[PDB]
């Protein structure tokens, strides 16, 4: 079952609308949407406590709702803001309690708002080959991936041996730092690990593929920088 | 269960208001009518048995004759009646399969303050010390919450029946509060009712709940298996309930602390009636004497009856060199009066 | 009306820690504690009634009613269970009132560590080099990256 929660990323110019929906496919009768900003809680924008009702929450400006069936309850904005960029979470409960009931959450969406889309760039991936200190010394394999200068943020990273996906001995950074901090606008970067045996990084024949998914305007936005998979490889050497 | 209705009619003092009183019936669905003249009747309200109760005023009485006419379904005649200290907060809901579908009303010392139809979905005060005291934004979570509370016991009740295996109409009611006793001691109550009978009933001392019947007790396995609902309920009846009471006792401390003594009246017409009109609190007590005992056979009291200025009154007969005197204390505070001999 | 817990912790693997969560409000029915992975949906992880101590798997919790103070306590941390722990608990109205989650960074447990700092060959791919701190346990255009293998990444264009 689960709470479907569409989309997981949206970029925005000031003014435009666009609505967010969500599913529930645990015949809960209440339903809720959340904005969650950093340094702050959960923040209830809106909510269904049955078909046909709905209140206002703690911050109904700048959001509209509606229950479509009892299942299906979608947020819009017909104007969008640059106040209104944050991680819009979309919940579900049994019934409005009944107090013990726990929320069900939606995979999340991420909202991003801006005056002009000509800040948007998509990511460059570069991966770096190990140190043959490294090898010779530590008798393992480290390789590094860099993905920088991409704006908004909006990222997946995923490394990718020999055409499969691997998650051993992967650390990829929290969170994307800024490559200009103090600018109001510095685009971002990050980093990520992949740790082999030395024998394994030796073999020539081994692929290795540093893949960053990234999200940018859609096919019928007006313009591109456009959602991609910018990779990076680097074949074993010997 | 069916509950055949108990009606009086009496008036307001002794310019008059002509009160029909129709209490402890069930199913709620009845029709009151004074005698044919305007009436205006109250809300439905419920009692602590499960049963209902109605008032529906509108009469100088000269040289006039005023009845109510009550129809009902444990009635195959619609009968005419021709007119001749522990504070306490209760919540009932009220369900449906057909007057609204779905009720909600709360009291505190049996006294209406929010109400909850499902026709025109809102929670509205009862007292005049609830709309003052609370802010306009309180009774707006309340019609959300409500009407979620309004499906999940359509829910229920759809269920209880394919459960037992009838259709048709069918009552769902449900009972829940707090009582504070004079001494400072609470205790809390949770049940429910279908067709007006106990279904299942909530003991919070030992975490679980009491069917009574077969089929009760598939909702008890359900519900026990839900132990932290349980714990949840524990702590709102313990705690939370209290504070609820005491927070409208400070609000309607002018109303509840009220004390209006009676007017006793005595009549005879073999049979000798004493009526005491318009006091408050409610809580009174009225027996017939003679040579100075209290009597027993063939008395006959008449429980207490609102006057409508949320003022109360009651009665007692008995049927007949003695002489008979009523005794009745309100504030206790014993009042005697001398009828015949 | 208000809700505190701690921003930021910080525990080694396998240790045990505790998440305390104050509370301020009107009313009180029940008490939340959500899981929320970094990157992720938050999970309900424990709710508390009536006074006491629950426990559930290596993860406990315990609540005061009349302190209006909770506790998450960890047993036996793995790395997993670096996240953001959100405390929630429910008005005198049934409104959920939530506090802002406390970030739980994980250390992991390093037996034989090895610091060392290593040079890695040129990239075809782009002009920055780059440098990686392993193993162990403020230029213009500087950038440093901060992390079973504790790592961190340092390049300059
Ligand atoms: O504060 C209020 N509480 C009410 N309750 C209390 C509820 O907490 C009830 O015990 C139960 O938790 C609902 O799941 C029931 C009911 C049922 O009418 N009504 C009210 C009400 O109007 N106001």
């Amino acid at each position: 079952a689960g709470v479907t929660q569409t989309p997981k990323f949206q970029v925005l110019k000031t003014g435009q609308s666009m609505t967010l929906q969500c599913a529930q496919d645990m015949n809960h009768n209440s339903m809720y949407w959340y904005r969650q900003d950093p340094g702050m809680g959960l923040r209830l924008i809106y909510y269904s406590a049955s078909e046909g009702t709905t209140d206002k929450g703690e911050v109904p400006n700048g959001y509209n709702v509606s229950r479509l069936n009892k299942r299906e309850f979608s947020l819009r904005l017909e104007s969008a803001a640059p106040s209104q960029t944050s991680v819009y979470f979309c919940a579900s409960s049994v019934w409005t309690g009944e107090g013990s009931g726990e929320l069900f959450f939606g995979e999340g969406s991420r909202l991003t708002v801006l005056e002009d889309l000509k800040n948007v760039f998509p990511p460059e991936v570069a991966v770096f080959e190990p140190s043959e200190a490294e090898i010779s010394h530590t008798q393992k394999a480290t390789l590094v991936c860099l993905a920088t200068g991409f704006y908004p943020d909006h990222v997946e990273l995923s490394w990718w041996v020999n055409g499969k996906e691997v998650h051993s001995g992967v650390c990829t950074d929290p969170q994307p730092l800024k490559e200009q901090p103090a600018l109001n606008d510095s685009r971002y970067a990050l980093s990520s690990r992949l740790r082999v045996s030395a024998t394994f990084w030796q073999n020539p024949r081994n692929h290795f593929r540093c893949q960053v998914q990234f999200y940018g305007l859609s096919e019928n936005d007006e313009w591109k920088p456009v959602t991609q998979i910018v990779s990076a490889e680097a074949w074993g050497r010997a | 269960i069916q509950r055949p209705p108990k009606i009086q009619v009496y008036s307001r003092h002794p310019p008059n208001y002509l009160n029909c009183y129709v209490y402890g019936f069930h199913p709620p669905q009845i029709e009151i009518d004074l005698l044919k003249i305007k009436s205006e009747q109250s809300d439905l309200s419920f009692s602590k048995d499960w049963s209902f109760y109605l008032l529906s005023h509108a009469t100088p009485n000269s040289k006039d004759q005023y009845s109510c006419r009550v129809k009902h379904v444990t009635l195959e005649q619609p009968r005419i009646v021709k007119w001749d200290r522990t504070h306490s907060l209760r919540y009932f809901r009220l369900g449906i399969s057909e007057i609204p579908e779905f009720i909600s009303a709360g009291y505190v010392d049996s006294h209406p303050i929010t109400m909850y139809n499902s026709v025109s979905q809102l929670k509205e005060p009862r007292a005049l010390w609830m709309e003052e005291n609370l802010a306009p934004d309180h009774w707006e979570r309340y019609t959300q919450l409500l009407r979620g509370w309004q499906q999940m016991f359509k829910v229920e009740l759809k269920q209880l029946q394919h459960h037992y295996n009838h259709s048709g109409f069918h009552t769902y009611q449900r009972m829940i509060g707090c009582e504070l006793l004079e001494d400072g001691s609470i205790t809390g109550f949770l049940q429910y009712a279908y067709d007006g009978q106990d279904f299942l009933i909530f003991n919070k001392d030992t975490l679980s709940w009491m069917a009574m019947d077969n089929v009760a007790d598939i909702i008890r396995r359900v519900w026990e298996a839900n132990q932290h609902e349980l714990l949840y309920q524990k702590n709102w009846l313990e705690e939370e309930c209290i504070a609820w009471l005491k927070r409208f006792l400070e609000y309607g401390k002018d109303a509840l602390q009220r004390t209006e003594p009676p007017k006793v009246r005595v009549n005879h017409k073999t049979t000798l009636y004493c009526r005491a009109y318009g006091f408050y609190p409610p809580e009174i007590s009225i027996n017939w004497m003679k040579n100075g005992e209290e009597i027993f056979q063939d008395t006959d009291y008449g429980g207490i009856l609102p006057s409508g200025d949320g003022t109360y009154q009651t009665w007692v007969s008995v049927e007949l060199g003695d002489i008979y005197s009523c005794h009745v204390e309100h504030g206790g505070v014993h009042m005697v009066l001398q009828g015949f001999q | 009306q208000n809700i505190d817990q701690p921003t930021e912790m910080t525990a080694t693997e396998g240790a045990i820690v505790q998440i305390n969560c104050t509370y301020q409000t009107s009313g009180f029915n029940g008490l939340f504690w959500y899981q929320q992975h970094a990157g992720e949906a938050p999970t309900f992880l424990s709710y508390n009634v009536l006074d006491g101590l629950e426990e559930k798997g290596r993860f406990s919790s315990f609540l005061s009613r009349s302190k209006g103070y909770s506790y998450l306590l960890l047993k036996e941390l793995q790395m997993k269970d670096s996240a953001s722990y959100l405390c929630a608990v429910k008005d005198s109205n049934y409104q959920l009132i939530w506090g802002a989650g406390t970030k739980l960074i994980i250390k992991p447990n390093i037996q034989n560590p090895d610091p060392a700092v290593y040079q890695l060959r040129d990239s075809k791919s782009s002009d920055k080099s780059v440098c990686l701190f392993t193993d162990f346990d403020k230029d213009s255009d500087v950038y440093i990256t901060d992390k079973k293998s504790n790592s961190a990444v340092a390049w300059s264009n």
